[PDB]
């Protein structure tokens, strides 16, 4: 009714003026405008391929856009446009023509839409502006790890819920299974977090690599230490849930006592309240009826039991890019000891191809991560954000979490990426059949490559009790006991 | 090693693309007493049973029971908190009545147990008006000698007779009293008990076919 | 006392739910949306049809509640509620406040007939078995004012 | 506080 | 046939033996619960317990096109041993543990040795 | 809030009556007898027939608005017993059970200070 009144004409004794989006660009057409205000900022899609966020933010519109701007003064006479920014940041600034919506997407959201629609091709399907048919292959493969498409191409339960949130697959993944033990207010924090960026300013970057100030860092670090020792992840979770207790007079003392960015962190607390409107909406009932308040925020620390289950929705997201201790696969393959030094510890992707060489694929700990200052040897799965060809050495990794091996099973069991072997016979293993499609038994879990696929790295997990049901002559798995 | 080893609602509403009203949720056994007045001649009886008779009451039944000196009457009250069958309440008052009428308690413990079981009274002079020796020997005819009669009927019936006085008191389910009601009263017209006797194993049989 | 949604369309009961105590009473808004139960024990629960949750729970009347209307429109934020009781007592509670804003007293018997219109201030007209009709004037903040009282010369059952 |  | 050979206190009872009769003559008048504790046996047993070479010659056979070293091994295993085999081939797309399987007893049959036991590993693998 | 009626149990040899009424008792709120819940003339008197009874007006209670009674239970009385018979017995169970709480219980047999003769003659009756 609003744009009804937009388009009724005006009274008389009255200029008409007329506010909006880009819709009036182009949408429609606003009879006897002679004067147009450009600001020339609009709110489009954006997609970062290095940290793999899909976000709305205001920026320049392209050339192209501020020229249909200009033209729209000029429908029923000579008429005046006014652009907020000048000729220089126009020509610099500006893009000539706007990229289309399918370049700035995650890929795996292109198909997780697509396949929304119930469309089977998604390789050969016409695009009008085609992403490489690896990108896409890729993408398809990702989601059906996050468990959003099963066996055969198809979307699942989780994949309609998936298609829901307008966010990237992989964090609209931990969001969705988070829903237990009132764990939703910390697993957004890490989303927040780790959609705005790292609030931490390192020593390298302090370039104290001030006996006394590198102490006072130390201190801070270790004072942000204390809910895991292994886990990067929940450092992040310190400052983001010791940020809101800070009072407003507090911040910038308790940001340079912690060497934490300010612009940073109040960020990342809108994040978070826009962050858990979009989970409470589809999660509740009451869809859009919802609203938060900074006392859902608010929360206290989590006991071990809830930091265990934070480690397993974390991985839920981060199923594929999970890392191994070389020793456990390959024992002397590469020279190791209590001398070594943690960061020049190996580990190996679990997708990781295999080189004639093996030293090729490892990948070793960034010194910034917890994990560094640590001493004792670091656990054997690792669970990474992505890897960084960033130092000569060695390539680095972007550790959150541990994981042990019966969490990380239960976990890939959702997706493909877990194998499970024949039931095991033996001492104590004998196998329980209720009805013929029906059976009880301990099977050793195999993750990553199947051990006939010798291009991809595969391990085997520690065995483990397991219902399992007959489908389609297949004995899929349903529980762990 | 051992030498042997080897080697809040929100006050805000929301509108519908329909246009419908959208709001948030909303925030998400009574006390009775029963009282029944105890005789003088069945408290000593109740004084030194009551240690097997408040347990099944307070337990099983989570009533809230006492017993009143001043006013020698037994109380039960419903525990709105503890409580949980409507029917508890005067299922304990139907039971502690029983005792009062000078039933043993564990008799008296099955009105817990079931719950069709019910009391059947009446005196001797309903049935026909007997007075002197007439009205003592006939209470002597429904005992019988050494109480063997009241014994033959109860087996064969299912049910409890307690002889007071001029006063009997059955019980029973409906069917089982009302057969003992037909035999004790044709003792009282004057049958002799042995007929009684055969007619009371007559009605035994057609009771354990069925 | 359970109260049953049943979807035409689709021809199977969509939802079920418990009440308090025994209700006699039953209001529709008419944007098809909202139900209003009034209990013999006072109490009145709204709940949203198509979502089938308890929205709105009210416990202010002492009387059996024997009339309920809902007042109004799309695409607006003026909706509210009136109950009346078997007292003579009518109350318009407020949805989006979820608060109770007035309190009338004038009639007698139960009110049977309740309707609200709008003003181009809110009308309300409150009828009970009484055989009176009483006109009220209001609006969203502390202004409630009885206009006329109309002898109808019939029991209202509805008005 | 127990983060601080 | 070698499987090993296997009151409350609100009573509930109506009709004819309380003496209600009128409910008989009126009209008025747990398979899944002991489903329910099998189940929980089952359960019990796993909680009880807290603890191949077959199907890698399988695989070599049909790389070498040569399953004369797996054949030796049926001769070997026990008939409790060789049911369990048979049974756990796989029956998934495109098949191919079964197709190799009816290739080494092919191979076999060729030989004309062992004739009797190649003869009854068919009749298991179509069991 | 609490609003109390008086409901008036007849428990008779051949059938029992169950009657609410208002706390005057001239106004009657809901009567059922033995027969209307039953078929046979047998089984008027039986208790199943008395506790049908006891739920139908208990149903009505609630449904005109009283939610508490007081019971009077009473017999034939005059010359005949006094006692009320299982029947009545089952009925006041059954208004507990409905869930009306229950005031007060009394027994209101007719006890004749002094009576007529008896149906029975000398040689008396209910053989």
């Amino acid at each position: 009714k609003e744009q009804m009144r937009v388009f009724q004409k005006p009274p008389q004794g009255s200029r008409l003026c007329i506010v909006a989006t880009n819709v009036a660009e182009t949408s429609l057409t606003i009879p006897g405008v002679r004067y147009v205000v450009d600001s020339g900022r609009s709110k489009e899609r954006k997609y970062n391929e290095s940290n793999g966020v899909q976000s709305f933010e205001v920026g320049w519109v392209s050339k192209a856009s501020a020229n249909q701007r200009s033209g729209r003064a000029g429908r029923t006479g000579p008429g005046h446009c006014y652009r907020l920014y000048s000729s220089a940041v126009f020509e610099h600034d500006f893009e000539q023509f706007s990229k289309p919506e399918i370049l700035r997407m995650p890929v795996e959201s292109i198909v997780l839409q697509m396949k929304s629609m119930a469309i089977h091709n998604i390789i050969n399907f016409p695009f009008p502006t085609p992403p490489d048919r690896v990108a896409l292959s890729k993408a398809i493969q990702l989601l059906q790890y996050l468990g959003a498409l099963d066996n055969k191409e198809m979307i699942t339960e989780d994949g309609k819920k998936m298609s829901l949130f307008p966010l990237s697959p992989r964090f609209s993944k931990m969001l969705l299974v988070s829903d237990e033990k009132a764990c939703l207010p910390y697993i957004v924090a890490i989303v927040s977090a780790l959609s705005v960026g790292d609030p931490f300013i390192n020593e390298f970057e302090l370039g104290i690599n001030k006996k006394e100030l590198r102490s006072k860092f130390y201190k801070s670090r270790s004072q942000f230490s204390k809910l895991d020792k292994f886990s990067d992840v929940f450092r992040l979770l310190s400052v983001v849930s010791a940020m809101d207790y800070v009072p407003k007079e507090q911040k910038e003392i308790f940001m340079k006592k912690n060497f934490l960015r300010g612009k940073l962190m109040e960020e990342i607390v809108k994040l978070r309240k826009q962050l858990m409107y979009i989970i409470k909406s589809n999660t509740s009932k009451e869809n859009i009826a919802v609203v938060i308040r900074n006392e859902d925020l608010k929360s206290d620390i989590p006991s071990v039991i809830q930091i265990k289950l934070l480690k397993q929705m974390i991985c839920a997201g981060f199923v594929d890019h999970v890392a191994v201790r070389a020793d456990v696969l390959f024992p002397d393959d590469a020279k190791i000891t209590n001398r070594t030094s943690i960061i020049n510890i190996p580990y190996i992707p679990v997708l990781a191809t295999r080189t004639p060489n093996i030293e090729d694929c490892f990948v070793y700990i960034h010194p910034t991560s917890i994990l560094n200052n640590l001493g004792e040897m670091p656990p054997k799965y690792m669970l990474y954000y992505s890897l960084h060809l960033g130092g000569n050495n060695k390539t680095r990794m972007n550790t959150l979490c541990d994981i042990a091996s019966t969490p990380l099973a239960n976990i890939a069991r959702k997706g493909l990426l877990l194998t499970y072997s024949k039931p095991l016979t033996g001492q104590g293993l004998k196998t329980v059949n209720l009805s013929p499609t029906e059976r009880y038994c301990y099977v050793v879990p195999r993750f990553g490559s199947t051990v006939d696929n010798d291009l991809k790295i595969g391990w085997d997990l520690n065995p483990i009790a397991v219902h399992q049901k007959k489908q389609k002559g297949q004995w899929t798995v349903i529980k762990f006991i | 090693v051992a030498p042997t080893a080897l080697k809040h609602e929100s006050k805000t509403v929301v509108v519908d693309d329909q246009g419908k009203p959208r709001f948030t949720s909303a925030s998400k056994i009574k006390f009775e007493s029963r009282k029944i007045m105890v005789p003088p001649h069945r408290m000593t009886p109740l004084r030194n049973s009551w240690t097997k008779i408040y347990p099944p009451l307070v337990e099983h039944l989570k009533l809230q029971v006492r017993m009143n000196l001043k006013t020698k009457s037994v109380e039960l009250r419903t525990n709105p908190k503890f409580t949980t069958d409507p029917g508890a309440l005067q299922k304990g008052a139907d039971f502690i009545k029983a005792f009062t009428l000078g039933f043993d308690l564990d008799d008296s413990i099955a009105l817990l147990r079931l719950d069709d079981l019910y009391i059947e009274t009446f005196e001797v002079k309903d049935v026909k008006t007997l007075t002197g020796d007439h009205l003592s020997r006939a209470i002597g005819r429904i005992a019988g000698k050494d109480g063997k009669t009241k014994f033959a009927i109860e087996n064969a019936t299912r049910t409890r007779i307690v002889l007071a006085d001029s006063k009997i008191h059955i019980l029973g389910g409906f069917t089982h009293i009302r057969m003992a009601r037909e035999s004790v009263v044709s003792l009282i017209l004057g049958s002799p008990p042995g007929k009684v006797y055969g007619n009371l194993r007559t009605v035994a049989s057609r009771l354990k076919e069925r | 006392q359970l109260l049953k949604i049943f979807h035409l369309k689709t021809g199977k009961v969509v939802r079920s739910m418990k009440i308090s105590s025994p209700s006699y009473i039953l209001d529709a808004d008419s944007t098809s949306t909202l139900l209003a139960v009034g209990g013999t024990d006072g109490s009145i629960i709204v709940v949203d049809i198509e979502n089938g949750y308890i929205t709105h729970s009210f416990k202010g009347h002492g009387g059996t509640i024997s009339s309920l209307k809902f007042y109004g429109q799309l695409n607006s934020k003026i909706w509210l509620l009136a109950s009346g009781d078997t007292n003579g007592m009518v109350k318009v509670w407020d949805l989006v406040k979820r608060k109770c804003l007035h309190t009338l007293q004038e009639h007698t018997s139960a009110v049977r007939g309740l309707d609200i219109i709008e003003v181009p201030s809110l009308n309300l007209l409150s009828g009970g078995r009484d055989d009176i009709i009483n006109l009220w004037d209001f609006n969203m903040k502390k202004k409630c004012k009885l206009l006329k009282t109309l002898p109808v010369n019939q029991q209202v059952e509805s008005c | 506080n127990p983060w601080l | 046939r070698s499987k090993p050979k296997e009151l409350p206190f609100f009573l509930q009872l109506s009709g004819e033996k309380v003496g209600d009769e009128a409910s008989v003559r009126e009209g008025i008048a747990h398979r899944r619960d002991q489903e329910a504790q099998k189940k929980l046996d089952a359960e019990e047993q796993m909680n009880k317990f807290k603890v191949s070479h077959f199907t890698k010659q399988l695989r070599e056979g049909s790389q070498s096109k040569d399953y004369s070293s797996l054949l030796a091994t049926l001769i070997n295993f026990s008939p409790a041993a060789v049911d369990l085999e048979i049974r756990s081939l796989n029956s998934f797309e495109p098949f191919d543990e079964i197709v190799w399987f009816i290739d080494a007893l092919t191979q076999g049959l060729k030989s004309n040795k062992n004739f009797e036991l190649y003869e009854t590993f068919m009749s298991l693998l179509f069991k | 809030s609490q609003v109390f009626g008086v409901a008036r149990i007849y428990a008779s040899f051949n059938d029992t009556f169950v009657h609410v009424t208002d706390l005057s008792g001239k106004e009657t709120i809901a009567r059922v007898t033995g027969g209307m819940k039953v078929k046979a003339d047998r089984d008027e008197s039986s208790p199943y027939a008395a506790m049908l009874a006891a739920q139908d007006v208990a149903a009505k209670c609630k449904e005109v608005g009283i939610t508490a009674v007081h019971v009077k239970i009473r017999a034939t009385g005059g010359t005949r017993t006094k006692t009320p018979g299982p029947g009545g017995q089952a009925a006041l169970r059954a208004l507990a059970r409905s869930g009306l709480r229950i005031g007060r219980i009394e027994d209101v047999t007719p006890v004749p200070s002094d009576s007529t003769r008896k149906k029975g003659g000398r040689r008396g009756r209910r053989l």
